[PDB]
């Protein structure tokens, strides 16, 4: 056996039900809605001053034209063909903004790498890793003469809450609350018995 | 009976040093310094720190040396094991090992985060040369095509353009040219058109996906030259009285600047500058001894860093009265240490194994997130705009029509 | 002062220095040391680096 | 007087155009030569300066202890300033005595 890392198990991270509008906020997917209804009622109104532009009909113009599919009719006047123009490129600025982000969260999220080795986590400084109070453990790392190592025993002898843990029913209880944060670090085959 | 200074990283008190004061207790760089010429020169030093708590300066009138010159000069004590800038008047009156650690005036400013990220973001991903071509470009097809459907269909100029623009934001167009000129036209547009949105697209992916963040400054000369942000000394000492007797072209630029500007930049203290430096954004960039700058940089919160080159060089030695007979048994000592790569050795881990933060872990730190409004609200600005001036044309029309 | 095929990157590893050396016991000791410390002192030695 | 001994070759001391034409020290002028210029002023000697001929700076040959070059023409009593860059060592000091670094 040996001294073996210990990390909480990933869970499964089930994607919610309307995660496909998460490369927007909120506030941008109602502003969306709020400014519809804005261009669709100013459209009406210039295309109405004294043909085909009623009130539903220019609501079914206008979400034509931000789904980028575009309707069979289209403004024939100065002032209604500059409502058009300004909600055109608006939609285009958003719906290549809505792809360009979720690329960048796919993308993101496909290049992930977990702590997998010691040298890994000697490295990432994000997640905690505590020995048992007195044990091999400790005083292996305390007498271990590797960089690595020391490197650990440098970080684990300093630290704003005490890393160690007095009990390893406690040890193993801190890295379960932690969620991620305590990584700790006992033999393999207790980790062996207490994963199985 | 070697002295000693309080500075932070070079002697320090370990925690409860009232419980374990002495020799044995005390910590720091100097320390083990002095323990490994120990371990090269056996001797019975008992290690006392400076009475007065500062370096050397002889007073004009009073033409006393104090602090680590005083104790030295006046047989107060045997050597100095600690940050001495050695120098003209310090070696006229002691006996300077050879510099066991060189530094200089370093640059210090705030590490660079991301911005606010300001309206008219949008267009980012694309030059601003790129922009302007798109609109000229536009134009220019609108009236060629237009010149062909009138050499030889409606057309018109207003009614081209339309055509054009509806072609350029994908949104299906009304009617199409029919003719064979007219034709080209349409499909070289069509076909630029595809190119650029496709790369608007996936520069903004770019964009969004890996961050690249850049110092505003890089070194002394281009900060001489921005003059934008304001640089700030310490109020007198060595790094101020530096650029009052410096001719080098650059560095009179830097201090005839802040020699006249307001506020005070000159700082009291160098805790003082840190937490200015930490407090404005960008606007602050604070010039210190190299050594000190290289250690705060590690400290938490870490938010701050080092740019730039050493701007003048100093080192740092270890004093000895002139008859000593220690005197030539430290230049030897300090020569064999640097060889060894064991004096590196020391300044490496109590500078970055002591280190409240590491470069090499979490360096990409990858994370994203939902596009904010405020990314976008430089369109929603643009929307409403031209919503408001669609109904002040149509008034204008209106009023022109009825007269 | 050389065709910029090539550039510095990165800080020095180790550190040296070089010295206006004397042979061992003589008279020219102290006034060369007082010569180099003051010339470094007013940047003589910083404008002829700049220079060539 | 005083005899200097100059390395040759680097950015630090080179041969001047009509090196022929040029006479004594100022056939050949450098950053070092430039040095050994100011540090006369300050200790008050008039030298003239003179190449190592073996070309190197020196070392104890590991079969005799004999000193070659820019630090043996100092050992040895043939001339007497160094001003060129020796690399300041242990070896090098506990023969020689050196100056504090003019470079690092
Ligand atoms: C009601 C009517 C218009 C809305 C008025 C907006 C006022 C409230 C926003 C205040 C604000 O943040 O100012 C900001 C926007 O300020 C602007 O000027 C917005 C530009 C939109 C005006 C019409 C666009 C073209 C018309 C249709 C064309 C067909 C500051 O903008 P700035 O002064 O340009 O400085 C650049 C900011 N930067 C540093 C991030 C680049
Ligand atoms: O011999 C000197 N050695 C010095 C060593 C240090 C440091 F190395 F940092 F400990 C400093 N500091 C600079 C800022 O950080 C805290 C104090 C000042 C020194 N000064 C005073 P100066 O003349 O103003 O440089 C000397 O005189
Ligand atoms: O005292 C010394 N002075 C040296 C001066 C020079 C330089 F001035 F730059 F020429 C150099 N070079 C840098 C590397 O490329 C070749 C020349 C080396 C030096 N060395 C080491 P070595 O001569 O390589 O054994 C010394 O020990
Ligand atoms: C369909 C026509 C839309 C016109 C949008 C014009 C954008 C103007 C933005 C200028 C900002 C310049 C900041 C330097």
């Amino acid at each position: 056996l040996g001294i073996s890392i210990m990390i909480k198990k990933p869970q499964k991270s089930k994607p919610g039900v309307f995660s496909f509008l998460d490369p927007l906020a909120y506030e941008i997917w109602m502003c969306i809605v709020f400014a519809y209804i804005g261009v669709s009622v100013v459209l009406f109104l210039v295309s109405r001053f004294s043909n085909e532009f009623g009130i539903f009909n220019s609501l079914w113009f206008s979400l034509g034209a931000f789904m980028q599919q575009g309707c069979d009719i289209s403004p024939r006047s100065l002032s209604g063909r500059i409502v058009g123009g300004v909600w055109w490129f608006f939609t285009l600025i958003i719906i290549s903004s809505y792809t360009a982000n979720l690329a960048a969260f796919l993308t993101v999220e496909r290049m992930v790498s977990p702590i997998e080795s010691a040298e890994d986590l000697a490295k990432q400084t994000e997640i905690a890793y505590g020995t048992l109070a007195a044990g091999s453990t400790k005083e292996f790392f305390r007498r271990s003469k590797i960089a690595v190592a020391a490197k650990m025993w440098a970080y684990m002898a300093s630290a704003e809450p005490s890393v160690f843990a007095a009990t390893t029913a406690a040890g193993a209880a801190r890295v379960r609350k932690a969620k991620g944060k305590a990584a700790a670090l006992l033999e393999s085959t207790m980790n062996e018995y207490i994963e199985q | 009976v070697v002295t000693t200074i309080l500075e932070s990283p070079y002697v320090m008190m370990k925690k409860n040093h009232e419980m374990l004061e002495g020799n044995e207790r005390y910590e720091g760089y100097c320390v083990d310094l002095a323990a490994e010429i120990a371990k090269h020169c056996g001797f019975k030093y008992k290690l006392t720190i400076v009475g007065d708590g500062k370096y050397g300066a002889r007073d004009a009138d009073t033409k006393i040396w104090n602090g680590m010159v005083g104790e030295l000069v006046y047989g107060k004590a045997d050597i100095a094991i600690a940050p001495l800038t050695i120098t003209l008047v310090r070696e006229e009156v002691i006996d300077f090992s050879k510099p066991f650690m060189s530094l200089g005036i370093s640059i210090m400013i705030k590490k660079p985060q991301k911005s606010k990220p300001g309206v008219f973001s949008f267009l980012d991903p694309l030059a601003y040369e790129i922009w302007m071509c798109i609109v000229f470009a536009y134009i220019g097809v609108s009236v060629v095509l237009f010149l062909v459907s009138r050499f030889s269909n409606e057309f018109g100029i207003f009614n081209s353009l339309w055509f054009s623009l509806g072609a350029f934001m994908r949104q299906g167009c009304d009617i199409s040219p029919r003719s064979l000129s007219g034709r080209i036209v349409g499909g070289v547009w069509w076909f630029f058109t595809l190119i650029i949105i496709s790369s608007y697209t996936a520069n903004l992916a770019a964009f969004l996906t890996v961050e690249r963040m850049v110092s505003p400054i890089e070194s002394a000369e281009d900060l001489s030259k921005q003059t934008e942000i304001a640089y700030g000394t310490l109020d007198s000492g060595s790094t101020k009285e530096f650029f009052r007797r410096s001719k080098i072209a650059v560095f009179d630029k830097m201090w005839t600047y802040m020699r006249s500007a307001e506020p005070s930049v000159f700082v009291r203290t160098t805790a003082e500058g840190v937490a200015r430096v930490r407090k404005s954004k960008g606007k602050y960039a604070y010039l210190l001894e190299s050594t000190m700058n290289e250690y705060i940089e590690q400290r938490k919160p870490c938010d701050t860093m080092k740019v730039g080159g050493n701007l003048d060089s100093k080192g740092y030695g270890i004093a000895t009265p002139k008859g000593s007979s220690l005197g030539n048994a430290v230049n030897l000592a300090v020569l064999k240490l640097n060889e060894e790569g064991l004096l590196d050795k020391l300044k490496n881990k109590w500078w970055y194994d002591k280190g409240e933060c590491g470069s090499g872990g979490g360096d990409s730190k990858e994370k994203t997130s939902a596009l904010s409004l405020s990314n976008v609200a430089g369109v929603f600005y643009i929307l409403v705009g031209g919503l408001g001036l669609a109904m002040l044309v149509a008034l204008i029309e209106f009023c022109y029509k009825s007269r | 002062r050389k065709p910029c095929d090539t550039m510095k990157v990165g800080g020095n590893l180790d550190s040296k220095g070089y010295g206006a050396a004397t042979p061992k016991g003589s008279a020219l000791r102290a006034p060369v040391n007082l010569a180099v410390l003051k010339l470094a002192e007013q940047g003589a030695l910083d404008k002829l680096k700049a220079k060539w | 007087t005083a005899v200097v001994t100059t390395i040759l070759e680097d950015p630090y001391v080179m041969a001047k155009k009509n090196a022929a034409a040029a006479e004594g020290n100022a056939a050949y002028e450098g950053y070092c030569v430039a040095l050994a210029a100011e540090i006369a002023k300050h200790a008050a000697y008039a030298y003239a300066a003179a190449i190592v001929a073996d070309g190197k700076y020196g070392a104890r040959d590991a079969a005799t202890k004999a000193w070659n070059g820019m630090v043996g023409e100092l050992v040895y009593g043939a001339a007497d300033a160094a001003a060129a860059p020796l690399t300041i060592t242990l070896v090098r000091e506990e023969v020689i005595d050196f100056s504090k670094p003019f470079m690092s």
